[PDB]
RNA sequence: UGUCCUACGCCGGCAGGCGCGGGUAACCCGUUGAACCCCAUUCGUGAUGGGGAUCGGGGAUUGCAAUUAUUCCCCAUGAACGAGGAAUUCCCAGUAAGUGCGGGUCAUAAGCUUGCGUUGAUUAAGUCCCUGCCCUUUGUACACACCGCCCGUCGCU
């Protein structure tokens, strides 16, 4: 839709990124 | 990392950064051999000094080594601190103070010659949402054709850091009418690698 | 610029650290050496005859830092 | 010094010293200018503790002033709010520098 | 403050390009700096500078005994031009104002660099 | 005047590097004021935020 | 790790010698007694008791041979260096950094690479802005490309 555009260009992604990064016995 | 990330140089360049920066013999070398490149760059006649705009000579080691040859100079400045550290430092030049970006009120058809010292890659960003970068590169840059003498030469000192700056700088210049190139000193060195704008009226 | 401070306390300097120690709310021999532009080494010497008089009470001791507080 | 408690000096300097608001760089190609936005309450406690941090550092660095008195100062009048603490200093240009940035 | 200076000084405001020069003068105190005499120098402001703006820019500044006309010579003249290098290069207005004509911002000169803040 | 304010959810990161973050948040002194801030460094839900002047929103790409 | 690692006794302040043992190896060096750190003194903002370069002399060690100072110990002078315009390297938990300790190269150096633990933090749990690589679509912008001008004026043989 237009007003869906619209926002999606007024607002910032943002969401899924999986970053990898870096006892008993 | 840079001096030009710390801020804007009216306020970075205080009391403290400027003692610190008057003793320190590595500037105190690098800055008199620039000095004596940027004498040798432009083709002044020998036995006859020729009137030179030193815009962001600061401290005046620059205009030091200008006096030091019975040469005679003008200084502008942005901050009041070290300029105080330069008149402390029994310079014989004058030295005033503003923003060159708003214009060098001076009359046309002045100085023979204009030498700037690490002031041209200072001017690329913004601090203030009222300064234009590309209006404030453009006044800077037709007030010092308007105020140079038809023939003379103007040497800029600069370490740029990426090439899209200096496509800004080059295409300010190239449309305030200025003609000229560029001058690198060493281009495939890294410690001694220096550019240098060298512009004319003609 | 270049401090001067002296090798040994002249008559004078000894009068001032006389009258003067007992009322400084702090005692260390940084502030007693810029203030009174001496020898720091002078200025702790100063601090350990001064706790032999015991004028002056302790608070730590420390190879590097002494630290020190009125009577009352 | 102040007669009391060093922890209450201690936390006073560190609220005294935060930067509540700075700017932040950006810029498409070449041109950069800076934006003023806010600053967390933990990178506000981060920033307080590092610029006092260089305050005790860089203060006296050449003399006899030792470190451990040189950051009791730097401490003391950052809680009282005066304008001889290096950090309150740095915090004030940074807001101000924010101001100048909206 | 040098005479030279000032004397060929103009004002920074883009409305009043390019004819804000010159710029009046106020002295409240005046100092002498010695600087080195340079013959063919104070030859050759002779024909580029202004007279009646030195000559207005001297009324400012309460001093009279000055030659009415530019003195033109090979050097042959000790006096005269030892004259203007001391009214040019040794004067210094360290204290001082300087107004616009077209714009009238001031530019307080205050130890002892003019500002030109907007 | 200094004022003071408290989040509701995380809009989410922005900038080019993603230095800022972008996040909702609201009034104590009445429970209807309801602005989008910029707010950089590490953000999670439960602090207390501080704003020099509330006069208008954040907003960037 | 070892027939070069050395325990111990004698001599010379040290560089090093002499003598007698242990070891072909978790047995002897070796409860592998190390450095940083800790406590106390002196120093005290001083190109200074910092930093040690570059020098002179003596002694000893290693070897056919040491001069172009192999190497070590001592003594004597004490240069730059006052935190580095500007370009750039590495990095997220026992990690970076400080700190010392072994193996290969060795008749004798000390200087490269590999390891080792100890003291052990700030910052972030992120982004595609710069760099590089790989995907999806496309060859529509610009460039390439086509067309046009292909610098004009006078003067003699």
């Amino acid at each position: 839709p237009l007003a869906d555009q619209i926002l999606a260009g007024n607002a910032v992604r943002a969401g899924v990124r999986e970053k990898r990064r870096g006892e008993e016995y | 990392r840079r001096p030009e990330h710390g801020g804007p140089p009216e306020l970075f360049y205080d009391e403290t950064e400027a003692r610190k920066y008057v003793r320190n013999s590595r500037m105190i070398d690098i800055q008199t051999r620039m000095a004596g490149r940027a004498l040798e760059l432009l083709y002044l006649p020998e036995n006859k000094p020729c009137y030179l705009l030193d815009i962001g000579c600061g401290t005046g080691l620059s205009g030091s080594y200008l006096s030091d040859e019975g040469h005679y100079w003008v200084g502008l400045d942005i901050s009041p601190a070290m300029l105080d550290e330069a008149v402390d430092r029994e310079i014989e030049g004058d030295l005033l103070l503003g923003d060159m970006g708003q214009g060098i009120p001076f009359k046309p058809g002045t100085f023979d010659g204009c030498i700037s010292i690490s002031a041209v890659q200072w001017l690329c960003n913004a601090n203030k949402k009222s300064e234009n970068p590309a209006k404030r590169l453009y006044c800077f840059f037709a007030s010092l054709f308007s105020v140079l003498v038809r023939g003379s030469r103007a040497v800029l000192q600069l370490y740029p850091e990426n090439s899209e700056q200096l496509e800004l700088i080059t295409t300010q210049a190239t449309k305030a009418g200025f003609s000229g190139g560029m001058v690198v000193d060493y281009p495939n060195s890294a410690k001694a690698k220096k550019f240098y704008l060298c512009l004319f009226s003609g | 610029d270049k401090l001067n401070n002296l090798v040994l306390f002249d008559k004078a300097t000894y009068d001032k650290l006389c009258k003067e120690v007992p009322n400084y709310k702090l005692i260390t021999p940084a502030v007693v050496s810029e203030r009174l532009k001496i020898r720091g080494s002078l200025a702790r010497a100063a601090l350990q005859e001064l706790l032999s008089k015991g004028l002056i009470k302790l608070v730590s001791k420390h190879r590097a830092q002494v630290i020190y507080t009125r009577n009352t | 010094l102040t007669g009391e408690n060093p922890l209450q000096v201690l936390v006073n300097a560190i609220i005294n010293s935060g930067p509540r608001e700075d700017s932040t760089r950006i810029g498409r190609a070449g041109t950069v200018r800076r934006q003023a936005v806010d600053v967390s309450p933990l990178r506000r406690v981060n920033q307080a503790i590092w610029l006092l941090c260089t305050g005790a550092r860089e203060a006296a660095f050449r003399n006899i002033k030792t470190i451990a008195e040189c950051l009791a100062d730097e401490l003391i009048n950052a809680a009282k709010g005066s304008s001889n603490s290096y950090a309150i200093k740095k915090k004030d240009e940074l807001e101000r520098v924010a101001k100048s940035n909206r | 403050m040098k005479l030279l200076t000032h004397n060929l000084l103009s004002s920074h405001v883009r409305g009043v390009g390019s004819r804000g020069f010159p710029l009046r003068l106020q002295a409240t105190e005046v100092r002498i700096c010695p600087v080195e005499f340079n013959p063919n120098f104070v030859a050759r402001m002779i024909p580029k500078v202004e007279w009646s703006a030195f000559l207005e820019a001297a009324d400012n500044l309460r001093l009279i005994q000055v030659p009415k006309g530019p003195v033109e010579g090979y050097e042959e003249n000790e006096e005269f031009l030892r004259t203007m290098h001391h009214l040019l290069l040794e004067v210094e207005v360290i204290e001082g104002t300087l107004q616009c004509p077209e714009s009238g911002r001031m530019f307080p000169i205050s130890r002892g660099i003019p500002n030109m803040l907007l | 005047p200094i004022k003071l304010a408290r989040v509701t959810k995380v809009l989410g990161r922005t900038g080019s590097q993603g230095q800022c973050t972008q996040v909702r948040v609201e009034f104590m002194d009445d429970t209807s004021r309801s602005i989008i801030r910029n707010v950089k460094g590490p953000v999670r839900e439960g602090d207390v935020l501080t704003l020099l002047e509330s006069e208008r929103e954040a907003r960037r790409l």
